[PDB]
């Protein structure tokens, strides 16, 4: 049995919508540290790993050193869309059900029977950058409709996003020298990624102020969206063949 | 010859549109007491009733009690003129149906529609004759929350009393919803004579709730143990829109 | 067919008399006390002494009290009436199985297989009356006729503590001679139009256009009154409400061939929906009996109903699943439906 009041229900719902672009179902892994969600999408291109620390919540309570709560992303996300302006959201569980309760102008709970979800598991990067998440999201939202492939390269600690689609192209330079990068260092390295996967994560702007981008040649793109406290939403995206 | 002047055109359109939640075609009945319309869905589970006492009309004149049938296309004509502006509506019979004049109150013109419509013979207004043990007052925003919630979770909803609250439940196999309504959270009023529960089509409840649109007044909901639910809203300019929903037994 | 209808006399109030025989012969009024104030509510049932003075079911308690200030007013004790009624229904089941319990105080027995004719039916009604008086001290009225509606008219004409047969000759007379408002099912709301339509008798509905009957009206009531007047109404006695409905059929040969099994499964579906009628099922199971007489089934639930088309397509998928999951030949194939959605019309709240 556990219980947690979500301090930012909007951030919480955008995190779960992002997870749901990749996963049909998942386990909340609940410990006194907080709540973890990990998985690999069906195509096996993307591995994600979210950690919401106990401080992300209010009145976080646990009965168990580890509680595994299986759920369908779409069902949870459907319910989260039902949140009202002044609602507090409280997650709770027992042996049989996950409950989402909205406490506001009146009280409303939605229950979902637990489902059995097979648990899941799977390194350093030649290049590393830090940037605001809003900066990443603005740039990607713009490039994402131009083609199916995001090309990423670095040269002399500058980062370049390029897209060449069927009809149009773009090239964005990101660097400390201009408005857009916080820190960056490493080798001159080039790789390409499926744009739809990267475009999905721009929702993380509603939960995250800064992020880490890591990549190298023929290795994954890691996007760490840093959350309040010790929290993160990591997405690892396999390089194109 | 039937001649009517409604002081609030906005409410007039709200009534017409509200009835449309139950039928595509509308029958208006002109009686000695005023105007009413009464329609049920094909399965008879949901009824819409518009009642307008003549004492809230600016002018009301009939020769004999008479009905006028507005087909789907006539309903569409009338609603195509729907507006929020302050206006008056003059409704008069013609040889082939009705004339409707809408008169803008603040400067100031008027526009007309001609409706081809079968006439005649008022059928009596019949409602459930039922004693309803539980009543509460709320508004359209709350009921719309409830309707969207129930409809997301199940085909059927159950409403009951539990101590001094109303409990609303819906669900399919494990997947359930439960809400509690009480006085001041969020209910404006709550009267529980005797404890009661009934179950209803969530879709029919949602349709009745759509029929509250445009009315600002508080909405009253009444139900009893395995009895029809009554939903009643009084228009600002006078007269009521009422929906009845048959229970699941 | 011979229907024997039992109507318990002034039931709730009669039970109070059994419990306190010092009440018998005085006005007794059993009330449902609601509601927001002193004496809020309605009379549930009054004994005949009370009824004499116009105190009866549905009148407000306050209006009853004005008329009969010194009558005995009792609150409704439903548990007690229910216990007594269940016992009596149980006694009636011993006469015929074969029984539709229509309400707490009304049951229809099909005794077509128990008696030869109305004279034997009559004597069986006296035994039933004697039995129920001996076991429960309750008097009842028995009505005997060829269908449920005329059995009930016979009991209406005979109550309280009565017994009446309406035979074939009298059925023919009453179609002509009986006020249409006295026909079971037809409330004052339908009948009071026909009074002004020149339809004062059951027979008067044979001279009106069938379409003109739907009407004032309504199709289902039209097919009801017309087949009564036509003397073609029967019956039948509906025993307990089933939780699942379906059909299984034997195939000419053992098979695992979808194309050979399908016509049998579709016909089971067809037979099934006829029986469901107005009931919309939420669940469907396909049931197979294997060559070696094992049973294998698979089902699915659809939160909104299952139409016959949905049942056609879903049943094939569930049969495919069986075939994928069991290596054996099947010999019988069938379908069952359950978890019914049953809507009742706002009708049943207008009458009367």
């Amino acid at each position: 049995m556990m219980k947690a009041k979500v301090i930012d229900a909007v951030s919480f719902s955008y995190i779960l919508r992002t997870v749901g672009d990749f996963l049909s179902e998942a386990n909340f892994i609940v410990t006194k540290e907080g709540i973890r969600v990990s998985g690999i999408d069906p195509s096996r291109v993307v591995f994600l790993d979210i950690f919401l620390p106990s401080s992300y919540f209010e009145g976080f309570e646990v009965s168990q050193e580890k509680e595994i709560i299986g759920f369908k992303l779409e069902d949870v996300n459907d319910i989260l869309k039902r949140v009202l302006k002044d609602d507090t959201l409280i997650l709770s569980s027992n042996e049989s059900k996950l409950t989402l309760t909205f406490d506001g102008e009146f009280t409303r709970s939605f229950e979902l029977p637990l489902i059995q979800v097979e648990s899941t598991q799977p390194l350093e990067f030649p290049f590393k950058a830090q940037l605001l998440t809003i900066t990443f999201a603005d740039i990607i939202d713009e490039l994402s409709d131009l083609g199916e492939v995001l090309n990423i390269h670095s040269k002399e600690n500058k980062l370049y996003f390029e897209v060449i689609g069927d009809l149009s192209t773009a090239k964005v330079e990101l660097s400390t020298d201009n408005g857009t990068l916080l820190e960056a260092s490493g080798a001159d390295v080039s790789s390409s990624y499926g744009m739809e996967y990267v475009a999905n994560t721009t929702k993380m702007r509603r939960a995250s102020d800064s992020m880490e981008l890591y990549f190298g040649s023929q290795i994954p793109l890691k996007l760490r969206f840093k959350l309040p406290q010790e929290g993160y939403g990591d997405f690892y995206i396999a390089p194109r063949a | 010859m039937v001649k009517i002047v409604y002081p609030n055109a906005k409410d007039f359109f709200s009534f017409i549109n509200s009835i449309t939640n139950v039928t595509d075609s509308i029958i208006l009945n002109f009686t000695e007491d005023g105007i009413f319309s009464r329609h049920l869905t094909e399965d008879k589970v949901l009824m819409a009733i518009m009642r307008i006492p003549k004492d809230v009309l600016s002018e009301y004149s009939i020769d004999s009690p008479t009905s006028v049938k507005l087909d789907v296309s006539s309903v569409k004509k009338i609603l195509s003129k729907a507006s929020s502006k302050k206006a008056t509506i003059e409704l008069t019979e013609t040889d082939s149906g009705l004339k409707i004049i809408i008169r803008d109150e603040k400067s100031g013109a008027k526009s007309t529609i001609y409706i081809k419509a079968e006439k005649g013979q008022v059928e009596q207004l019949t409602e459930p004759k039922v004693n309803l043990a539980v009543n509460f007052t709320t508004d359209e925003s709350v009921l719309n929350v409830i309707a969207a919630d129930v409809t997301l979770v199940g085909e059927e909803m159950r409403i009951s009393t539990e101590e001094d609250k109303i409990k609303i439940e819906a669900g399919e196999e494990g997947k359930r919803y439960v809400a509690f309504l009480m006085k001041d959270k969020p209910l404006k009023e709550l009267s529980i004579d005797t404890s009661a529960s009934s179950s209803y089509s969530a879709e029919m409840f949602k349709d009745a709730v759509k029929g509250l649109r445009g009315f600002s007044a508080p909405t009253m909901v009444s139900f009893g143990e395995n009895l029809p639910m009554k939903i009643d809203v009084e228009a600002v300019s006078g007269g009521h829109m009422i929906f009845w929903i048959a229970p699941r037994l | 067919m011979i229907v024997l209808f039992v109507d318990f006399d002034y039931f709730y109030a009669q039970v109070e008399e059994v419990l306190n025989p010092s009440l018998k012969g005085k006005p007794v009024v059993v009330c449902v006390f609601s509601g927001r104030f002193e004496d809020s509510g309605a009379v549930a049932t009054a004994n005949y002494e009370a009824r004499k003075f116009g105190v009866k079911a549905g009148i407000p308690i306050v209006e009853a009290k004005k008329i009969l200030p010194n009558a005995v007013y009792l609150p409704m004790r439903k548990e007690v009436y229910q216990q007594v009624s269940s016992r009596i229904m149980n006694l009636l089941r011993e006469y015929s199985e074969k029984i539709e319990i229509a309400s707490i105080d009304e049951a229809y027995l099909d005794i077509s297989d128990k008696v030869r004719d109305y004279r034997e039916a009559y004597n069986l009604g006296l035994e039933i009356k004697n039995k129920i008086l001996e076991k429960e001290k309750i008097t009842v009225t028995v009505g005997i006729s060829k269908n449920k509606v005329f059995a009930k008219i016979a009991a209406d004409m005979a109550k309280p503590n009565g017994i009446k047969v309406i035979d074939d000759e009298e059925v023919k007379r009453l179609i002509r001679e009986l006020d249409i408002a006295d026909v079971p099912g037809i409330g004052n709301i339908t009948a009071e139009k026909l009074k002004k339509l020149g339809i004062n008798k059951l027979v008067d509905t044979l001279s009106i256009e069938f379409d003109k009957l739907k009407g004032m009206i309504g199709e289902a009531k039209a097919k009801y009154l017309i087949s009564l007047a036509r003397d073609e109404y029967n019956e039948p006695i509906r025993t307990r409400v089933r939780k699942s409905i379906g059909r299984i059929v034997t195939m000419k040969r053992n098979s695992r061939n979808l194309e050979e099994i399908k016509p049998y499964l579709f016909r089971a579906i067809e037979e099934s929906y006829y029986k469901l009628d107005k009931r919309i099922p939420k669940a469907i199971h396909v049931v197979a009996v294997t060559e070696d007489l094992d049973i294998v089934s698979r089902g699915r639930t659809f939160p909104h109903g299952i139409s016959k088309e949905t049942a056609y397509s879903e049943s094939v998928k569930l049969l495919q699943k069986i075939l994928e999951e069991d290596e054996r030949k099947i010999r019988r194939i069938g379908v069952r439906f359950s978890k019914f959605i049953e809507a009742i019309g706002l009708d049943k709240f207008f009458d009367t």
